[PDB]
């Protein structure tokens, strides 16, 4: 059910649930996941996450692939579920355990989101990079503050800044572990539209075109992973995980070339576990729970799943 | 006539049947059977009040829509227990009650007309004649009491689940518009102590 | 764009199996997409390292 | 493990399925699962009441069209 040890580090334990920072959040992602985690937590108080197999995969990645290697794009594809954020939440809390350098960053769906009305720039994905970094935890924060307020010809700011913030060479923006909810929606059709005919291409743009950019083999530090999420997609089908045809020909060609193996779901054994220990807590409210007939619903209806334990758990 | 006179509706009824009877269930069996319908379903989560409850709330005929608000609200009152309760303070369970059977219960008894008004007149003038009802027609404008309290649709500000909540939460301590509306039709039934034989039925 | 593909594979590698990957470039290219070529993909991607 | 095949109509509606012998597992639909093809919680009622009734919760496989 619950780790035997706070630490962080080469964690294994495939299915019972880790603890995140608990009072110390505000040092690994306070500003991140939309608010369904926070009622998540705060239905739950301790945790429902764990070390998913993705996750396992990741720190088995990571663990041979210290900053000698720049960046491995540990492109993870599976099925619906199998957890796509969960997993770098969690190498991201063992990177703060473990004293390492973190930013946590929102995600790429929240960046690249739909307009109204609209060589140009944006400030919504910029602003909110920069407002995460500085409510994450020199010249470096007079340039952060310029590129925050100054946004008219914004092309060459961006460039500069981005260019400066990799060539820093210090503490900071040394290896970033971005938390990405849909890398996908990019290099293919880009969500931005265009006011004639023909949308975007994915080689017009120019301040997504730097951000990704960043991620060309730049800052040389720790090996990351970009995860080509589902959960929020958009202007996409479901199941949205294909190697060219979600990006297209050279949408793929522009990223490197690794994916490993499909994920899988929960487990039965420490899911139903963990609906014991919740039922010895006494929180399913529902008088139907003493009886194999809550048992049973549980364990069709949920069929080991986050968002439906937590709707049974909060039925009345 | 949509209904044809040869197939007839089943019986979903299966609990009882896990241990006159054989002549019965013989019977059952020689009946033109039928498929069973969806908003309707007799399942396990077929409560007849909190089904009634959201037929009534049915709006283009969209009970699962209906369902899914009625759930979500409860989820939402459970919530605010919690925030009462466990998500926000400490858990004090000595002094909290998650149970919304209490609240049933509660409306139940503080929510039911037991006085009907018909319209008889006798002559040319309209006599309201207090009517006594039975326990069904009782608890039948007592849901539609609370339903159409629940659906106000005129504050031009609060939504539908907000709306529930609220009056859900309002009405629980004895008190609301519903039990309000039960209590002036007390007064309106007790103002006419004389005007109560004007009953063709 | 088999020379950039390889070059990016060369540098996953670092920063037999390249012959391999070029033929299942060539694979992608001919005719669209469908398994066969994630197949051969996932392939060539697991003979470059030795961790599954 | 003998698996049958029938199919069901209601209201101008078509759907086979292939319900195989004892196997626990999962129910499955062409790939997808129960789970993933019924959101609302009277739809996992209405495909459970036969295993509801019968009491085998999880002892067949599916791939229902």
């Amino acid at each position: 059910t619950n780790e035997n040890d706070p630490a962080k580090h080469g964690d294994q334990h495939e299915g019972q649930h880790y603890n995140i920072s608990p009072q110390d959040l505000e040092t690994v992602f306070p500003h991140g996941l939309p608010p369904r985690f926070v009622m998540q937590v705060k239905t739950f108080s301790e945790a429902c996450l764990m070390v998913r197999k993705p996750a396992l995969e990741l720190l088995h990645y990571l663990k041979n692939t210290s900053f000698a290697y720049p960046a491995i794009r540990y492109l993870l594809y599976g099925e619906k579920g199998t957890g796509k954020t969960l997993s770098l939440c969690h190498v991201i809390h063992f990177c703060a355990k473990q004293d390492w350098l973190i930013l946590h960053i929102p995600d790429a769906h929240l960046w690249v989101k739909n307009c109204r009305d609209l060589r140009f720039d944006q400030p919504l994905e910029a602003s909110t990079w920069l407002k995460n970094f500085k409510t994450t935890n020199s010249p470096l924060g007079e340039v952060v503050e310029q590129g925050i307020t100054r946004v008219r010809n914004a092309t060459d700011a961006v460039g500069i800044v981005l260019k400066e913030l990799k060539r820093q060479s210090s503490l900071g923006m040394f290896h970033l572990l971005v938390a990405v909810d849909g890398i996908n929606a990019l290099w293919g059709r880009t969500t931005l539209k265009r006011e004639d005919k023909s949308p975007i291409a994915p080689e017009e743009l120019a301040l997504v075109h730097n951000l990704r950019k960043m991620m060309k083999n730049d800052w040389h530090g720790g090996a990351i992973v970009s995860a080509l999420s589902q959960t929020g997609s958009l202007f996409k089908p479901r199941k949205a995980y294909l190697p060219q045809e979600l990006l297209g020909k050279e949408g793929f060609d522009a990223l490197d070339p690794f994916i490993p193996i499909l994920v899988s779901n929960y487990n039965p054994k420490e899911f139903e576990s963990c609906i014991q220990y919740y039922l010895e807590n006494n929180w399913l409210q529902h008088e139907k729970a003493p009886t194999e007939e809550g048992k049973k619903e549980l364990l069709f209806l949920s069929n080991a799943n986050p968002s439906l334990l937590e709707r049974h758990c909060a039925y009345l | 006539s949509r209904y044809s006179p040869e197939f007839k509706d089943p019986l979903i009824d299966k609990e009882y049947y896990r241990k006159e009877e054989k002549y019965v269930r013989e019977l059952k069996k020689t009946q033109l059977i039928k498929a069973a319908p969806a908003g309707k379903t007799s399942s396990v989560f077929e409560d007849p009040v909190i089904s009634k409850f959201t037929n009534m709330m049915m709006i283009g005929g969209n009970k699962v829509l209906a369902r899914s608000l009625m759930i979500q609200t409860l989820e939402a009152v459970k919530r605010k227990q919690f925030e009462k309760y466990h998500a926000a303070s400490a858990e004090e369970q000595a002094t909290i009650e998650r149970n919304p059977y209490t609240i049933f219960h509660q409306a139940l008894k503080n929510c039911e007309p037991m006085i009907g008004l018909v319209p008889i007149l006798k002559g040319g003038r309209f006599y309201q004649v207090p009517v006594p009802l039975p326990d069904r027609r009782r608890r039948f404008l007592a849901m539609k009491w609370m339903i159409t309290e629940c659906r106000d649709k005129k504050h031009q500000r609060t939504l539908m689940p907000e709306k529930l909540s609220h009056k859900l939460l309002e009405a629980f301590h004895n008190q609301g518009p519903v039990i309000k509306r039960k209590h002036d039709l007390h007064k309106m039934a007790e103002a006419n102590r004389a005007l109560a034989h004007y009953r063709w039925w | 764009s088999s020379s950039e593909r390889n070059i990016l594979e060369t540098l996953l590698q670092m920063k037999k199996e390249i012959e391999e990957y070029k033929k299942s470039v060539v694979s992608l290219k001919n005719e669209e997409e469908n398994e066969n070529s994630i197949s051969q993909y996932k392939e060539s991607v697991k003979r470059l390292l030795n961790v599954t | 493990m003998a698996f049958s095949k029938s199919e069901g109509k209601r209201k101008t509606a078509k759907a086979e399925a292939i319900v195989y012998k004892h196997g626990s597992g999962r129910i499955k639909v062409n790939g997808i699962d129960y789970q993933l093809y019924f959101p609302i919680t009277q739809d996992r009622e209405q495909l459970m009441f036969p295993f509801h009734f019968v009491d085998r919760l999880g002892k067949h496989d599916v791939t229902c069209t």
